């Protein structure tokens, strides 16, 4: 099967620089025009740039051309991408695919999945990691959370015992408080051990809290 | 079940009238984009179909292929009466109104038609054919494609004539059932156009020299019949 | 070059919907659409114009004529209420474009009322000389609520962090208000409450200390 697993960058201040990855595996990544696709919060989705098999021909926006470059590794079996001088529009989930199915060969329909993406946080701010707390619980069900308080800047993912525990589980987007920094909170309702995996990756931080009455 | 391609025999092909004359409308056609697979040079189209003639519907026409030889004297993948022509196209078409993609058509008997125009090496520059020699710089490396950039129009490669044989046979790989439609006339080119097809290079490494493949034994429940 | 495609469409359930793209290279280049549901990626619908992926629901059709390209939605559901992008090159067949994005709301969904629950500050949030009360308001539509936090029969106004309403995958919306206080404020009362409000009805939630 296809999977676009998506690595690469994170939190950088403005004018910095980063360099984002994506390794590709379940089709014939070398046959295939590759490109990337950002999409900035709430809003929609952008062609950035593309790249030839080779890697001999390279085609970006009619903005972002001086700075931006597209590389790739077919033997490695991934796609890359170089952005120095970030601004705040840069502000994006980037996004690693095939759009196009004439320029490639041995076309394939499976091959047109999309990754999860990154996100690309540009800002002046420096990086803050959550303070997690336990929500303790009191018709036959009941309900527990963890409130993730005061971090920058966006993800994190809560999951609930290394992701066993997919139903019931909420977790609710962030506030962005007047301070600058976010936080949220995951619930959990359950039948009449519990523990939420926070994890901040700018903040580098990995909690695992334990709930308990 | 019956492997293409084959040698059609004049003699043993027969004449039926099911076959009435072929409705071909490559108007809307227009090239996308150019391949050099590893095996061939493929052109992939948008717009236009075939129709009439034996068919049940319209198939709508979704890409070009080209085969060569070593030799200018032998490189078709479909013989007559043991004849072989200098080079062949294929067209292929597929059947978008029963079928929801043409990967799904693959998987069918009645999914794919592929028409086969000849090339004949003849002392003639083909100025249509040239514009398909033109984007041959785009794709000289192995496993590269390339955006089609110019005009072209696939209905001047039809031959003169348009009278077919037919059989159902299957695709070149043998992926999938086709049922074929083999224009004996043959389009006159010149040898330099064909020349620049075996500088492009392929899976170590090798120039592309021939890509045809050899004849099969005509199955005894498989006809050829005459337009 | 762009491709222009309408930024909003309303339908109801059981109705044929149409989404329709625009642009100088269609007629030689083809199209696709890309479903997005909130907090996923884009998912194919249909691929060269015509070509349905398997899983996808019979439903999804597309069609070209000419400079347009239609993606039609048959016996429309609310689980196709979603964002519906259709993307192209250009004519050179370098340039890659997405178009504007078509807001595909299904109507007629009917008045869902929102669960409440009202986490008191922790333990351990206390030991820190914090104290947050978090209100978790879940599956209301339509999306838009007001929130009155009530520090024992008085509104409280400063502290206050009330979320926008967010588009859940049930199609209901979803928010979470934080009502900032010290440990004393928080003990010096023997209730707070968490009122939300939502087309004239206020249900609320309350807890105390002891």
């Amino acid at each position: 099967e296809v999977q676009l697993v998506e690595s690469g960058g994170g939190l950088v201040q403005p004018g910095g620089s980063l360099r984002l990855s994506c390794v590709v595996s379940g089709f014939t990544f070398s046959n295939y025009w590759m490109s990337w696709v950002r999409q900035a919060p709430g809003k929609g989705l952008e062609w950035v740039a593309n790249i030839k098999q080779d890697g001999s021909k390279k085609y970006y926006v009619d903005s972002v051309t001086g700075r931006f470059t597209i590389s790739r590794d077919n033997a490695k079996n991934s796609l890359y991408l170089q952005m120095n001088s970030l601004r705040a529009e840069d502000t994006a989930v980037y996004y690693c695919a095939t759009l196009n199915l004439e320029l490639a060969v041995d076309a394939i329909s499976e091959a047109l999945k999309w990754g999860q993406g990154t996100l690309v946080t540009v800002s002046s701010a420096s990086t803050k990691g959550p303070s997690v707390f336990p929500l303790a619980p009191s018709g036959g069900t009941a309900a527990l959370g963890c409130l993730v308080k005061d971090y920058f800047p966006e993800p994190v993912t809560v999951s609930w015992n290394s992701g066993a525990l997919t139903s019931g589980v909420h977790t609710f987007p962030a506030v962005l408080q007047s301070s600058g920094l976010y936080s949220l909170s995951s619930v959990v309702t359950v039948p009449s051990t519990y523990i939420c995996n926070v994890n901040h990756k700018p903040s580098n931080t990995k909690v695992d809290k334990k709930v308990e009455p | 079940q019956q492997l293409s391609p084959i040698n059609i025999e004049t003699k043993k092909a027969i004449s039926n009238a099911r076959l009435k004359p072929l409705d071909i409308h490559y108007n809307e056609s227009k090239p996308t984009t150019i391949q050099n697979t590893g095996k061939l040079v493929r052109i992939n189209f948008k717009g236009g179909y075939i129709s009439g003639g034996f068919l049940p519907n319209e198939y709508v026409l979704s890409s070009l292929h080209i085969y060569w030889g070593k030799e200018d004297d032998y490189g078709s993948n479909h013989l007559i009466d043991v004849y072989k022509y200098s080079g062949e196209i294929n067209l292929v078409h597929w059947n978008k109104k029963k079928y929801s993609s043409y990967e799904e058509a693959k998987k069918h008997d009645d999914g794919l038609i592929i028409i086969s125009i000849f090339l004949q090496v003849l002392d003639h520059k083909n100025v249509y054919f040239q514009k398909i020699v033109n984007q041959l710089d785009s794709i000289r490396s192995a496993n590269t494609s390339a955006p089609f950039d110019s005009v072209f129009y696939l209905d001047n490669l039809l031959p003169s004539k348009l009278d077919y044989f037919t059989y159902l046979g299957t695709t070149i790989n043998h992926s999938a059932d086709a049922v074929w439609i083999i224009f004996p006339t043959p389009i006159n080119i010149h040898s330099d156009q064909l020349s620049k097809f075996r500088t492009l290079l392929s899976l170590k490494p090798h120039y592309i020299t021939e890509n045809y493949r050899n004849p099969y034994k005509l199955n005894d429940d498989t006809e050829v019949y005459y337009s | 070059y762009e491709l222009t495609q309408p930024p909003s469409v309303s339908v109801s359930p059981g109705q044929t919907a149409r989404i329709t793209c625009s642009g100088d290279a269609l007629p030689k280049q083809f199209a696709y659409w890309y479903q997005q549901k909130p907090g996923q990626a884009p998912v194919v619908m249909i691929y060269k114009d015509s070509e349905r992926p398997s899983g996808i629901p019979e439903r999804f059709s597309g069609s070209s004529s000419g400079t347009t390209v239609t993606s039609t939605i048959s016996g429309v559901q609310a689980e196709d209420e979603a964002d519906y992008y259709c993307q192209s090159v250009d004519n050179s067949g370098t340039y890659e474009v997405f178009g504007g994005g078509t807001q595909l709301t299904v109507l007629g969904q009917p008045k869902a009322a929102p669960s409440v629950t009202l986490f008191p500050p922790s333990s351990e949030e206390l030991q820190a000389n914090k104290a947050t009360l978090v209100c978790l308001i879940s599956d209301f539509y339509p999306g838009a609520v007001t929130v009155a936090w009530k520090a024992d029969s008085s509104p409280v106004k400063a502290g206050v962090e009330t979320t926008t309403p967010s588009k859940q995958s049930n199609n209901s919306y979803a928010a979470s208000s934080y009502l900032s206080l010290t440990p004393e404020q928080w003990k010096s009362h023997r209730s707070y409450s968490c009122q939300v409000t939502h087309e004239g009805s206020t249900v609320e939630k309350t807890m105390a200390h002891a």
